[PDB]
C-alpha cells in the first residue's frame, strides 16, 4: 500500500531552522479526502498535532506554533516538508509525518504514519562528563553505590566499574536529556553491606566523542 | 488532553481493555475517536477510526467502543505480537487533534516485578560545582511502565524534574531514573524530598534529608 518515509538532520542548533521532509511511496493518488500531517512526539511525553497541508496546497497550523512553521508540498518528488523556525531544546522529539483522511469511517483519523525520525536541539558539539559519586546510603543485606555522569554530549557514554570486572548488580541507566541540551546518566551496582569498609569501587566512565576517560572511586559518607 | 492508563497488561489469550477519558467536547462530543498501535521503530498504525470501525488489516482482535467522555479498546485473545503502545485520539469541535498519552499493553512473558527504586541525594562534591542533583534509580520492575513523582515536604514537585522512558535489561527486565534538578540553596531550603514510584497500582516510596 502507500507507504510515508521521514528524512531529518538528526541534530540541529537552537536559533537554526529544522527542516524534515516527508516522502510519499506506493501509489499516492492526489485527492482532497487526504491531509497531509506532521505530529511531533515528545521525550517520554504526549503526542502533539503540528499542522497540516491539504489539495490545492491550503495549510492549518497549530494555533501555538503557528508563528513558527511553514508546511509545503512538492508534488514532482512526491513530497511534502516541514519547517521549523528558531528551535530550542523543547522542540526535541520524534517528529511523524501522517495521512489524514476524510472518507467514511475514517473521519479524522489518520490512516497511514511513516516511522519517526529522532531530532536533537542542542548547541554542544562535544563536551566530556563531569562524575560524581553517589555514596551508598537493606532486607538483603545490600547497599546501592553509583555514579553520576552529568552535562556531557554527545551521547553515548559507557560506564563499567572495577575495570569491568564488577558486573553483578550493575546497571547502567538510560540518559536524559537537560534543558541545556546535555545529557546526564547514572550507574549503580549493588553490593553487599558488609564489604563497604573493606571494598573499593571505582566507576570507569568513557566519552568517546570528547576523547575523555574519569575514574572515580565512590566511598561511603 | 485525552487520558489514559500508563500501562495494561494481560497473559497470552486472556482479553484485556484500556480506556481513554476525554471530555464531551472530544470523546461524546462525536464519534470521532481512533486508536493507534506503535511498536518501537515501527509506523504506528490505525487500528480503530470512528469509534467502532475495525480497518480492514486489522486483526479481529481489537475491538473499540464508548460510553461517556471515556471511550475503550477491548483486545480479545492476547498475542505476543499485540505488545505495543497503544494511543487514542478525537477530534475536537474547536478545530484541533487531542492525544492520549499512551498505555503500554504488555503481554506477560515472565512474572511481574516490583521495582527496586534508590534515591541519592546531592553529593558533596556536586554542591561544590554550584549544582544539586537528586538521582532516583528504579531497576528490574516488570512490565516495563512506571510513574514517578517527586515531593518536597509533601508538596508535587513539577519543575526540575526528568525522567527516562523505561528500557530493557538483559534480563527482560526494565530500567528507568528520575532526575530533579535543583540548587543548592533550595536544596538546604528544604526538610526532605521523596521519589514516589508506582508500578501495578503499587506505590514505593524513597526519602533523603540534606
Ligand atoms: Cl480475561
Ligand atoms: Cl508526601
Amino acid at each position: 500500500q502507500v507507504q510515508l518515509q521521514e528524512s531529518g538532520p538528526g541534530l540541529v542548533k537552537p536559533s537554526q531552522t529544522l527542516s524534515l521532509s516527508c516522502t510519499v511511496s506506493g501509489g499516492s493518488s492526489s485527492s482532497g479526502a487526504h491531509y497531509w500531517s506532521w505530529i511531533r512526539q515528545y521525550p517520554g511525553k504526549g503526542l502533539e498535532w503540528i499542522g497540516y497541508i491539504h489539495y490545492s496546497g491550503n495549510t492549518y497550523y497549530n494555533p501555538s506554533l503557528k508563528s513558527r512553521i511553514t508546511i509545503s508540498q512538492h508534488t514532482s518528488e512526491n513530497q511534502f516538508s516541514l519547517k521549523l523556525n528558531s528551535v530550542t531544546v523543547a522542540d526535541t522529539a520524534v517528529y511523524y509525518c501522517a495521512r489524514g483522511t476524510r472518507l467514511r469511517t475514517l473521519r479524522n483519523a489518520f490512516d497511514i504514519w511513516g516511522q519517526g525520525t529522532m531530532v536533537t536541539v542542542s548547541s554542544a558539539s562535544t563536551k566530556g562528563p563531569s562524575v560524581f559519586p553517589l555514596a551508598p546510603s537493606t532486607s538483603g543485606g545490600t547497599a546501592a553505590l553509583g555514579c553520576l555522569v552529568k552535562d556531557y554530549f554527545p551521547e553515548p557514554v559507557t560506564v563499567s566499574w572495577n575495570s569491568g570486572a564488577l558486573t553483578s548488580g550493575v546497571h547502567t541507566f538510560p540518559a536524559v536529556l537537560q534543558s541545556s541540551g546535555l545529557y546526564s546518566l547514572s550507574s549503580v551496582v549493588t553490593v553487599p553491606s558488609s564489604s563497604l569498609g573493606t571494598q573499593t569501587y571505582i566507576c570507569n566512565v568513557n566519552h568517546k566523542p570528547s576523547n575523555t576517560k574519569v575514574d572515580k572511586r565512590v566511598e561511603p559518607k | 488532553v485525552l487520558t489514559q492508563p500508563p500501562s495494561a497488561s494481560g497473559s497470552p489469550g486472556q482479553s484485556v481493555t484500556i480506556s481513554c477519558t476525554g471530555t464531551s467536547s472530544d470523546v461524546g462530543g462525536y464519534n470521532y475517536v481512533s486508536w493507534y498501535q506503535h511498536h518501537p521503530g515501527k509506523a504506528p498504525k490505525l487500528i480503530i477510526s470512528e469509534v467502532n470501525n475495525r480497518p480492514s488489516g486489522v486483526p479481529d482482535r481489537f475491538s473499540g467502543s464508548k460510553s461517556g467522555n471515556t471511550a475503550s479498546l477491548t483486545v480479545s485473545g492476547l498475542q505476543a505480537e499485540d505488545e505495543a503502545e497503544y494511543y487514542c485520539s478525537s477530534y475536537t469541535d474547536i478545530h484541533n487533534f487531542v492525544f492520549g498519552g499512551g498505555t503500554k499493553l504488555t503481554v506477560l512473558g515472565q512474572p511481574k516485578a516490583a521495582p527496586s527504586v534508590t534515591l541519592f541525594p546531592p553529593s558533596s562534591e556536586e554542591l561544590q560545582a554550584n549544582k544539586a542533583t537528586l538521582v532516583c534509580l528504579i531497576s528490574d520492575f516488570y512490565p516495563g511502565a512506571v510513574t514517578v513523582a517527586w515531593k518536597a515536604d509533601s508538596s508535587p514537585v513539577k519543575a526540575g524534574v526528568e525522567t527516562t522512558t523505561p528500557s530493557k535489561q538483559s534480563n527482560n527486565k526494565y530500567a528507568a531514573s528520575s532526575y530533579l534538578s535543583l540548587t543548592p540553596e533550595q536544596w538546604k531550603s528544604h526538610r526532605s524530598y521523596s521519589c514516589q514510584v508506582t508500578h501495578e497500582g503499587s506505590t514505593v516510596e524513597k526519602t533523603v534529608a540534606p
